[PDB]
This record gives C-alpha cells, sequence and structure tokens, in this order.
C-alpha cells in the first residue's frame, strides 16, 4: 500500500506536468485570431466610413 | 481472492485504467 | 454606443441575460450587473444592506468556480469550495417568481409576497434552514412558505 | 508632344497634353528623372514617378520616350551592380549594351513547355535530398523572420559554377548593409562574374520596389531564349505586396481584405508566368525561380502567403522554433511538398535513400508521443544530425548521394549522435585516397555503382 | 459608322460611337492598327461590351492585353456576339478564349457551324429532373454523397487541398468508358497542367471523344471570365443537337467571380462587403443556370471552386451552395493527419442519400456512420485539453472506433502511384456500402492504428497488418 500510495503521488505529479503544457499553446493561438479578429473589425469599420465619406 | 486498488479521485492520468484492466483479464481468462 | 449613451440618465438599471433565459428561471435578471441609488443605509435601512452584499457577493464568488468545475471536476475542489455551489444553486433558484400576468404560458393564478418577506427568506435561506431540500422544487415559487409545500408534493 | 504638370502628389503626377501617349510608356521629366504612364483620363494623364519625387514642381515640362517599358540586357551587365531602371550602381563607368526587352511580354504558353526531368543542383543536403528541384519548376521558399532563409539562396548560387548557368539575384526593400555583405561575399567567391544583382533598397520609393523583379526576370530570360540555362532569384515578395498596396492606396482603389487588392493574383501571375522550358521552336533553356515570401506572424492561412501558393508548384514553410532548437536551416520534414517525380534526382537516389522523407517526417511526429518502436527512435537523431550542414560547405552531389546511402543504409547505428557530425568531415578525407574512382563514374553513368564494391569500400573506414 | 477610344484604365477601356449605333450587351469590338511611325507599336485586339455609359459611350472589357493603346484609334463593331467553333470539327482540337486554334495543327473553316455563346435559360415547360446514381469507386464519395446523373457536382478546398487530384481521378475513372462526349475547360489553372494533360490525352487515345479551352492565369481579367461560357456552349450543342450524353470539368470556375472584383471598381460601381461587384448572386445564377439536363439528354458538370482561405463564410464560395446537387469539401486540418483524400463527413451531403433511391442497408449505415463522427467530433476540446483517458467507459470503448473510420476512409489514387509503392486500386458502390459494417460491428476494430490507411478493399486491411507483424 505504500508503494501504490507513492506511485499515484508520482502518476499526479506526470499528468499535472502533461496537463500543465497545451495551455500556453492554445492561449497563444487564440490571442493571435483575437488580434486577427480586431485588424479584420476595424479595417472592415474603416472601409465602411470612408465609402460613406466619399459617397457623401 | 484479488485485491486491487486505485486513486481515489480524479486527474490522475492512466493509474486508474491500466490496474483495473490487467486485473480483470487475468481473471476472466482463466 | 447606443447603451453606452443610454446607461447616463437612468438611476436604477436591471439587465436580463439571455443566458438566463435559456436556463429556464425566470425571470432572467442578473444580479450582478443591477443596480439602484437605493442601496444606501438611510434609504433602505442595515437589514437591508447587509443580506443584499452577502448574497450579491456569494454570487459573485460562484461565478468562477461553476466554470473552474467544467474542467477540474466536481469533486477535486475542496468540499468546502463545493458548499459555495450548494447554497448558490438554492439562492439562484428562488429568485425565479411565478407572476400573474404569464397565467397564459404558466396555466398557474401565481402568489404574492411583500419585502419583509424577501429579506425574511433571503435570512433563511442563508441561515441553513433548507440544506435538504430539492434544488428543483426551487423554480417559480413566491412567497418561501410555498417551498415547504412543493416539497410535499413531492 | 508637349504639357505641363498640374498635380505632384506623394509620387504620384497628373499631366495636361501629352495626346500621342501610350499606355505602359516611359516618360522622363526636365529634373532628369523616369516615370510611366499608367491611366489615360479624358484630357489628363497619370503618371507613376520612378525616382526622387522632391525635385518635381508644377509647370515642369515632361517628355516621351517613345517605347514601351524596355529594359537593357546582354553581356555587357554581366560584372555589375545595376539599377532597375538601368543605371548602374558602383560606378565603373557606363553600360554598353545595346539590344533590350519589354518586360511586358506576353508568356510562351501552348506548344513551347516539356517535363522536367533533370535536377537543379544546390548542394544543400536536406533540400535536394527531400524536396527536389527540377529546372522549370517554380518553388517557394517561405517562413519566419530571422530564421535564414537567404543564406539558402547564396549556397544555391554558389553552388552553380559546375553547370554554368548565368543567374540574376534580386533584392528588394532590404537593408543595404545585408545588400553589400552578399555583394562582398559574391566577389569574394568570385559569383559577380557571372550573376548579375539588381537592389531596390528600403529607402527607394515604392515604384521601384513594385517593379524590381519585372525587371530582374526579363534580364534573365532572355539567355534563355538564346538556349541558355538560368536561375532567378527574389528577395522578398511580401516587400512588393506592401509597396503594391500603397501605391494603390494613393490610387484611391477600394481595398479588399486586409486592405490588399484584387490585382494581387494577376499581378503576381504576370511576373510567375514568365517561367518556363522552352520547346525545340526556340531552343531546350530552362529557368527555374526562388521568390520568398515572409510571414507576419509564421502562420500560413494568410492572404499572401495562398495568393502566392497558388501559382507557385511547391514550397518550403521556414520555422523559427527549429532555429533555436540547434539545427540550421530550419526545414520541416511535414508540410512541404515538391509535385516532381523522384526520377529528377540521378538513379541511385530514387533507387536507395527515397524513402528518407517517409523515415524523417514519421520520427518527426513520433518523437511527440514519446522495442520495436524504441528502436525506430534511434534512427531518426542520425536522419536529422546527418543531414545538418554550416555554412558555405556545399558538397558535391557524388559525396552527397553517397553520404546519404551510407546513412539510409544503416551504417552508422555504431557512431554516438554527438560524433555524427565528425564522422561526416572525416569520411570524405578517406575516398578521394581511397574511392576516386566512384566519384566519376557517378559523374559519367548518373546510375549508382556496383553494390558489392560500394558496400566493400566501407569496411575500410569503419 | 466606326468606333473610337478615348479612355484606357488597364483592363478597361472606355469606346465611343457615333448617334444610333450603340452596340448591344456582350457584343464584340475590334481594333486592328499598322504602324505610322517608327515610335508605334502593332497589336490586334478585340473588346466585348459591358456597360452604356451616355454621351455615346459604352464600357468595354480588354480581351487581350491592353498596351500600346493610342487614343484616337479606329474601332470595329461585329455587331454580333463573341463567336466560337462548335459540333464535330471541335473534337481532338484545342482552342483558346476567343476561339481561335492553338494546338497549331491546322485552321478550321467558315463552314462549320458557330453559335453565340450567351443565351437564356430553359423555360419551365423544357425542363427535367429524374435521380440515378453516377459512380465513381472512391469509398468517401460513394457512400456519404453518392452523385447524380445531370446533376452538378462541387469540389470545396482551401489552397491545396488536392482538387485537381480528384478531378483527374474522376476523369481517369469516368470519362473514358462512360460512353459520352468529354469537354474539358482549362479554367484558371497553372499553364503546366494544360500541357501536361493535352499529352495525356492524345497518346492514350482518347483525344478523339474530348474538346478544350484554356484560359490559364498568365491571361488578362478580361479572358479569365468567359472560359467557363466557352467550354460550356460546347456542351449544350452536344446535349441537344446530337443526342450524346456529356461530362463537363471546370477546375477553378471560381476565378470567374474574382475577375469581376478586378474589373468592376475600374467600370465605376460601388464595393461591396469585402470590395466585390454588386452582381455576385445575379452573374453566378446566370453562369450556372444553363447547365441543365433536358428532356433530350443530360449534361454532368463536376466543379471546384477556390476558397479564398480557409474560412468558408466568404460570400464568393459561401452563395455557391444554392445550386449544388452534390457536395465534396476539403480542409488543410484533416489533409495534414497523413489521410487522403481528407473529404470531411460531416459536412458532404447530396440529394441522393435518401432511403428510396438507396436502401435500407444504404442509408442505415450511412446514419450511423455519421452519428458516430458526431460525437468524437464533439469531444474535441476535452480530449485535447486532458486526455482520452478521462472519459468513462462507454466513452472510451467509441473514442477506439472514430479515428479508425477516419483511416478507413483513405484511399490510393491512380495518379498517386508516382508517390506511393502501389497503383491506384477500386472499390466498387456495393463494396464501400458492405465495408464499414465490419468495422461498426466490431468484426475487424482489432486492429492497430495504422493499418487501415491507404488500403482498398476491407480484405486487404488484415493482410497489411499481418504484413505489419
Ligand atoms: N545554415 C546556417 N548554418 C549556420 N549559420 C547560419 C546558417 N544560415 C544562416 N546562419 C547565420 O544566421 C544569420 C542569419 O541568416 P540570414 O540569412 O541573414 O537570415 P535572414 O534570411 O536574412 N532573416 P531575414 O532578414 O528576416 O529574412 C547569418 O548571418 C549567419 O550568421
Ligand atoms: N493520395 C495522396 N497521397 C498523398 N498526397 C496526396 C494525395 N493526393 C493528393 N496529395 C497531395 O495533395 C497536393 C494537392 O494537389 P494539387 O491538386 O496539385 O493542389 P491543388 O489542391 O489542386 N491546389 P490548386 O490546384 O492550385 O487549386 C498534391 O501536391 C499532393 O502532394
Ligand atoms: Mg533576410
Ligand atoms: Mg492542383
Amino acid at each position: 500500500l505504500l508503494d501504490a500510495k507513492a506511485s499515484e503521488h508520482a502518476a499526479r505529479m506526470t499528468a499535472m506536468k502533461n496537463a500543465t503544457d497545451n495551455a500556453n499553446e492554445l492561449i497563444r493561438t487564440l490571442t493571435l485570431s483575437y488580434n486577427r479578429a480586431r485588424q479584420a473589425a476595424i479595417t472592415q469599420e474603416i472601409t465602411e466610413i470612408v465609402a460613406g465619406a466619399n459617397a457623401l | 481472492g484479488y485485491l486491487v486498488i486505485t486513486s481515489d479521485r480524479g486527474l490522475a492520468g492512466a493509474y486508474n485504467s491500466n490496474v483495473l484492466r490487467l486485473v480483470y483479464q487475468t481473471i476472466q481468462k482463466r | 454606443p447606443a447603451p453606452a449613451t443610454t446607461f447616463s440618465h437612468l438611476d436604477a438599471t436591471t439587465n436580463l441575460e439571455r443566458k438566463l433565459a435559456e436556463m429556464g428561471i425566470y425571470p432572467a435578471v442578473d444580479p450582478l450587473a443591477s443596480t439602484s441609488r437605493a442601496l444606501a443605509p438611510e434609504i433602505v435601512g442595515e437589514e437591508h444592506y447587509q443580506v443584499a452584499r452577502k448574497v450579491q457577493q456569494t454570487l459573485q464568488r460562484y461565478k468562477e468556480l461553476q466554470d473552474i468545475i467544467a474542467i477540474l471536476g466536481m469533486d477535486e475542489l475542496s468540499d468546502e469550495d463545493k458548499l459555495v455551489v450548494h447554497r448558490a444553486r438554492r439562492i439562484q433558484f428562488f429568485l425565479s417568481q411565478n407572476f400573474h400576468v404569464a397565467e397564459q404560458f404558466t396555466g398557474q393564478p401565481g402568489s404574492y409576497v411583500p419585502v419583509k418577506e424577501t429579506v425574511r427568506g433571503f435570512k433563511e435561506i442563508l441561515e441553513g434552514k433548507y440544506d435538504h431540500l430539492p434544488e428543483d422544487a426551487f423554480r417559480l415559487v413566491g412567497r418561501i412558505e410555498e417551498v415547504v409545500e412543493k416539497a410535499k408534493a413531492m | 508632344d508637349v504639357g505641363t504638370v498640374i498635380q505632384v502628389g506623394d509620387g504620384i503626377a497628373r499631366a495636361h497634353g501629352l495626346d500621342n501617349v501610350m499606355s505602359g510608356e516611359l516618360v522622363e521629366f526636365a529634373n532628369g528623372v523616369m516615370g510611366m504612364a499608367l491611366n489615360l483620363e479624358e484630357n489628363n494623364v497619370g503618371i507613376v514617378i520612378l525616382g526622387p519625387y522632391t525635385g518635381i514642381k508644377e509647370g515642369d515640362e515632361v517628355r516621351r520616350t517613345g517605347r514601351i517599358m524596355e529594359v537593357p540586357v546582354g553581356e555587357a551587365l554581366i560584372g555589375r551592380v545595376v539599377n532597375p531602371l538601368g543605371q548602374p550602381v558602383d560606378g565603373l563607368g557606363p553600360v554598353e549594351t545595346t539590344e533590350t526587352r519589354p518586360i511586358e511580354s506576353r508568356a510562351p504558353g501552348v506548344m513551347d513547355r516539356r517535363s522536367v526531368h533533370e535536377p537543379l543542383q544546390t548542394g544543400i543536403k536536406a533540400i535536394d535530398a527531400l524536396v527536389p528541384i527540377g529546372r522549370g519548376q517554380r518553388e517557394l521558399i517561405i517562413g519566419d523572420r530571422q530564421t535564414g532563409k537567404t543564406s539558402v539562396a547564396i549556397d544555391t548560387i554558389i553552388n552553380q559554377k559546375d553547370q554554368n548557368m548565368i543567374s540574376i539575384y534580386v533584392a528588394i526593400g532590404q537593408k543595404e548593409s545585408t545588400v553589400r555583405t552578399v555583394v562582398e561575399t559574391l566577389r569574394k567567391h568570385g559569383a559577380l562574374d557571372y550573376t548579375i544583382v539588381v537592389t531596390a533598397s528600403a529607402s527607394q520609393p515604392a515604384p521601384l520596389l513594385f517593379l524590381a523583379p519585372y525587371a530582374g526576370v526579363a534580364m534573365g530570360e532572355y539567355f534563355m531564349y538564346k538556349g541558355k540555362h538560368v536561375l532567378v532569384v527574389y528577395d522578398d515578395l511580401s516587400k512588393q505586396a506592401a509597396a503594391y498596396r500603397e501605391l494603390s492606396l494613393l490610387l484611391r482603389r477600394p481595398p479588399g481584405r486586409e486592405a490588399y487588392p484584387g490585382d494581387i493574383f494577376y499581378l503576381h501571375s504576370r511576373l510567375l508566368e514568365r517561367a518556363a522550358k522552352l520547346s525545340d521552336a526556340k531552343g531546350g533553356g530552362s529557368l527555374t525561380a526562388l521568390p520568398f515570401v515572409e510571414t507576419q506572424a509564421g502562420d500560413i492561412s494568410a492572404y499572401i502567403p495562398t495568393n502566392v501558393i497558388s501559382i507557385t508548384d511547391g514550397q518550403i514553410f521556414l520555422q523559427s522554433d527549429l532555429f533555436f532548437s540547434g539545427v540550421r536551416p530550419a526545414i520541416n520534414a511535414g508540410l512541404s511538398v515538391s509535385r516532381v517525380g523522384g526520377a529528377a534526382q540521378i538513379k541511385a537516389m530514387k533507387k536507395v535513400a527515397g524513402t528518407l522523407r517517409l523515415d524523417l517526417a514519421a520520427y518527426r511526429e513520433l518523437e511527440a508521443f514519446a522495442k520495436a518502436t524504441q528502436a525506430k527512435l534511434a534512427r531518426g537523431a542520425r536522419t536529422v544530425e546527418v543531414l545538418k550542414q554550416d555554412l558555405h560547405q556545399p558538397i558535391p552531389v557524388e559525396k552527397q548521394v553517397l553520404i546519404i546511402y551510407a546513412l539510409t543504409r544503416g551504417f552508422l547505428d555504431d557512431i554516438p549522435v554527438e560524433d555524427v557530425r565528425r564522422f561526416e568531415k572525416e569520411f570524405y578525407l578517406f575516398l578521394d585516397q581511397n574511392g576516386q574512382h566512384l566519384l566519376e563514374h557517378i559523374r559519367t553513368t548518373k546510375d549508382l555503382p556496383n553494390e558489392d564494391d560500394l558496400n566493400k569500400a566501407i569496411e575500410a573506414f569503419k | 459608322t466606326r468606333g473610337r477610344v478615348i479612355q484606357v484604365m488597364g483592363p478597361v477601356v472606355d469606346v465611343k460611337f457615333e448617334n444610333g449605333h450603340l452596340p448591344a450587351i456582350y457584343n464584340a469590338l475590334k481594333i486592328q492598327h499598322k504602324a505610322r511611325n517608327e515610335n508605334e507599336v502593332d497589336i490586334d485586339l478585340t473588346l466585348e461590351v459591358a456597360l452604356h455609359l451616355g454621351d455615346d459611350t459604352v464600357r468595354t472589357i480588354a480581351m487581350a492585353s491592353t498596351d500600346g493603346l493610342i487614343r484616337g484609334m479606329e474601332v470595329i463593331d461585329t455587331g454580333a456576339p463573341i463567336s466560337v467553333p462548335v459540333g464535330e470539327v471541335t473534337l481532338g482540337r484545342v482552342f483558346n478564349v476567343l476561339g481561335e486554334p492553338i494546338d497549331l495543327e491546322g485552321d478550321i473553316p467558315a463552314d462549320a457551324r458557330r453559335d453565340p455563346i450567351h443565351r437564356p435559360a430553359p423555360k419551365f415547360e423544357e425542363l427535367a429532373t429524374e435521380v440515378e446514381i453516377l459512380e465513381t469507386g472512391i469509398k468517401v464519395v460513394d457512400l456519404l454523397a453518392p452523385y447524380i446523373k445531370g446533376g452538378k457536382i462541387g469540389l470545396f478546398g482551401g489552397a491545396g487541398v488536392g482538387k485537381t487530384v480528384l478531378i483527374q481521378e474522376l476523369i481517369h475513372n469516368i470519362a473514358q468508358e462512360h460512353g459520352g462526349i468529354s469537354v474539358f475547360a482549362g479554367v484558371g489553372d497553372r499553364t503546366r497542367e494544360g500541357n501536361d494533360l493535352y499529352h495525356e490525352m492524345k497518346d492514350s487515345g482518347v483525344i478523339s471523344k474530348t474538346a478544350m479551352v484554356f484560359g490559364q492565369m498568365n491571361e488578362p481579367p478580361g479572358a479569365r471570365m468567359r472560359v467557363a461560357l466557352t467550354g460550356l456552349t460546347m456542351a449544350e450543342y452536344f446535349r441537344d443537337e446530337q443526342g450524346q450524353d456529356v461530362l463537363l470539368f471546370i477546375d477553378n470556375i471560381f476565378r470567374f467571380t474574382q475577375a469581376g472584383s478586378e474589373v468592376s471598381a475600374l467600370l465605376g460601381r460601388m464595393p461591396s462587403a469585402v470590395g466585390y461587384q454588386p452582381t455576385l448572386a445575379t452573374e453566378m445564377g446566370q453562369l450556372q443556370e444553363r447547365i441543365t439536363s433536358t428532356a433530350k439528354g443530360s449534361i454532368t458538370s463536376i466543379q471546384a471552386i477556390y476558397v479564398p482561405a480557409d474560412d468558408y463564410t466568404d460570400p464568393a464560395p459561401a452563395t455557391t451552395f444554392s445550386h449544388l446537387d452534390a457536395t465534396t469539401n476539403l480542409e488543410r486540418k484533416l489533409a495534414e493527419m497523413g489521410i487522403y483524400p481528407a473529404v470531411d463527413p460531416l459536412a458532404s451531403t447530396s440529394r441522393a442519400l435518401a432511403p428510396e433511391i438507396v436502401g435500407e442497408e444504404h442509408y442505415q449505415v450511412a446514419r450511423k456512420v455519421q452519428q458516430t463522427l458526431q460525437r468524437y467530433k464533439e469531444l474535441q476540446d476535452i480530449i485535447a485539453i486532458l486526455g482520452m483517458d478521462e472519459l468513462s467507459d462507454e466513452d472510451k470503448l467509441v473514442v477506439h472506433r472514430a479515428r479508425r473510420i477516419q483511416f478507413f476512409l483513405s484511399q490510393n489514387f491512380h495518379v498517386a502511384e508516382q508517390f506511393t509503392g502501389q497503383p491506384g486500386s477500386y472499390v466498387p458502390v456495393k463494396e464501400t456500402v458492405r465495408g464499414f459494417k465490419e468495422i461498426l460491428e466490431g468484426k475487424y476494430d482489432h486492429l492497430p492504428e495504422d493499418a487501415f490507411r491507404l488500403v482498398g478493399r476491407i480484405e486487404e486491411v488484415v493482410e497489411k497488418a499481418k504484413a505489419m507483424g
């Protein structure tokens, strides 16, 4: 039982060590998508505004 | 008689499956 | 810009979130973003402020723990943390009310409550008198006295 | 054939008169700068300035060159660094070239092309071994900044002395420090005596940056049409796209996605469809092009990378995480493909080492998860180590295929990983004194030598 | 009775005429000139009218390079639409968009009848509708989206997923033995492929029953639109006046709409949401409403649309779904897994997926496969973050199967023999419907993860696994 209880905490250590990694990649890719969504939104907004200004 | 022991809650990884599977197989095979 | 410009003139605003509309707990007023000038000690008194602040703070605290639950599990969090959910679920469910003009959509005549019973009932729900009554019994009820009847109905 | 200039706004001008002016014609200002006409309205002509516009004033006289966009070509430009307009950069007197080519000429089409079966010797092991190239092919070099793209082009152009291919190097929007470092490297190694270098730096107006590749390909195809072989490289297409966005937005055209106008697929095509392998009606010459694209964040799904991929026949995507891992050049065994079959390589390559791509990509994926797989893992480290090479070490193709044969046949399993790169340098010191015949056999027959003798050669070294 | 040129803006020319001689839409104009002085250049040009802008002027779109157009030159109006040869004489030959031969093998005299390109779509009393299966032998396609004779099949993919590979595979598997007249319009593809297929057809003897016109990338914006129409005006005649079944292949018809966006900003129109011409839907409809079957014959066309990015919400490809009868979608993210073809099973559908046309044993397996794949798609986030070992036993068993199904969707094509150690293999419909049954009931599911990759019938899977030990 002592051997098993030590291996349990070892397995938990390993589980957290694998789990903590993919988070950062997922944040960096969402953040990139966030800046691209920003830039697209601003570009669309200015294009509409300048088209309206040119029309009027 | 057979004894099997597992972790007490989740996020333990593959600790739980690898023992329950093997104990189950080695008993129902024979 | 339209809500931003409108927000500057109201004396008291109540917000409605479509998430609450989909949850089936009507009305859909979100307690967090609903604020008023009346929440002052010289207008509502001290018996109002402490209970309102405690309920507001508990419902703010539950918001992030329920999101953590979505990934971390349901028993990896400590029992003391789980008690926050165990009571916030009841607190949010008891916010529902059976209205009188909704009889077409509900098929029910409703019930009536005065403000004294509201402050009183929230004090009891925080007191721990109703930990063992099911959460689903608190859906669309008025006065707190009805709840023990609905559990009697179940 | 007279008129006056009435607008000098932001490098674009409008001119009165000019009754007989034709589209695409060259124009000269009285200040001494060249310009061009792109639009002819009811009573005015739009002119794009190809130099320093700070000297132009209202009422200046402007004059007709009388011909379409012709750039001089010939053998006299060899040994010089030239401006796209046809002016030498480092002095050394005026050019003597007489013949000229319009850079807007119609590209060869149907009944003028042929398949590809012969390689373009690059000397960079990891490329020719995994992503082969042939003459007439257009291969995209695309990737992140600060990873070493230009170091590929320089090595490829130094290795071409033995194949007798006149070549052109084009620099766009680039810093003069790297330009002159490259020029000094070429003049030291002697490449300038058959290569032609054209530059258009970042301190130059946008229209020069926009026109540079057209001249770079027009001065290159001329030797093709006379039967010679030509290699052409461009330093960056992203900067040319940015310059075109600048010009279009000054011209008041409706922007599209990311403000890039819809002509992007058109502009590049009229530039990249000039490469071909001519039929017997003109000659057997061929031209290959290596354009460069820089990714803002290393994401392939952007507008310009995909639009530039749409024309080209392949791509190698240079990564940045590989750069800090101790591997150069950063070449990915995964998403990088060439559409030419394995027969383009010499028959020994396809015969023996054609499995290198599978052996390497499978390991590159399997390491992420990491007896049979335990043994498989041992080979990948050697598969990546043997492909490593340093700066200015273009290995001969015969020794290249020999070491690839040694790697692919499992001869290196005893050598420790950290010592692998030592074997590679000592091994060539062995053969020149013990296996000199195999090199000539490889050079002549284009085929693998006797298997028994090749296997017997190695045990002496081991 | 002659025209003039006063304004040039690149692809757009603003020709002018005199009172009473205004051309109609789609009319053809011709310009010829010879050098009067050494400073001039010789060019013969043809133009297509698109708009009327008053003051005795009409807008036209150039069909060739507009370099060297001196203002004040003369213009000739033919008074008729662009005319391209059609009929028996066009079999085996190759033309450009203007209709002239570009194969250099010879000329085609005026005795061959030629028709206008633009004509209105057939009336409702002339149309017909019937459903019957067209078969290709591809495992992934024939089950989840069978094709319909005389219908429209659409291919969707990014900037390189294997669209041309699928088109050439279909040609190798159907077009030669279908028994019908074949037309291949090389719209906007690479010129290398265009001149490669010419050898591929002539040296194989199939060129005697094929017609082609090319419009590849190098050509100015005016030409890239009408390649599809010049290809369709021949299949129309082959369907109607000869009573022959016709197959039509188009690779980059999307280059139609994009070309409009190039010219519209010069014609003088207001811009759309993302800068398109405000005529996308109407012009695409006027294009695809002529590819129809009738009571006299059937035209089956397989087309591919270039998606501008990994975003299907773009209006130009999104509005294509109003005409397709069978849909196939490609995405990079499945192509990168090492599975070819990377057809997405939860976005490719067809009208022919009905239980009275395919039988119970077909509809049942199709619905079962889609249902089983939906759950694995939904479990994506949680399996990615924490791992496949988190889920329960009943979910773990389901996890054991979806990837094997996806692997079984892979198959070696005939044009992949140059890249793979095996040639292309064939799996009939009766076999592709059968195959998924064994995996669904667990007859062969216990084999390892990679054995189901690049396989033909289900029997080859077991022998490949045995070869792996
Ligand atoms: N294969 C290589 N092996 C070793 N060192 C290398 C190699 N390639 C490049 N380097 C070194 O790394 C530096 C960066 O290479 P360089 O070719 O200038 O990158 P780059 O392509 O110009 N980046 P960028 O300017 O953003 O396009 C070079 O100056 C060399 O010192
Ligand atoms: N069965 C297969 N196995 C492996 N790779 C394949 C297979 N089929 C296609 N491919 C790959 O898919 C790529 C795409 O093919 P290709 O048709 O040339 O590009 P594309 O999708 O047509 N882009 P484009 O034609 O320019 O619109 C090819 O270059 C091959 O590398
Ligand atoms: Mg660089
Ligand atoms: Mg293709």
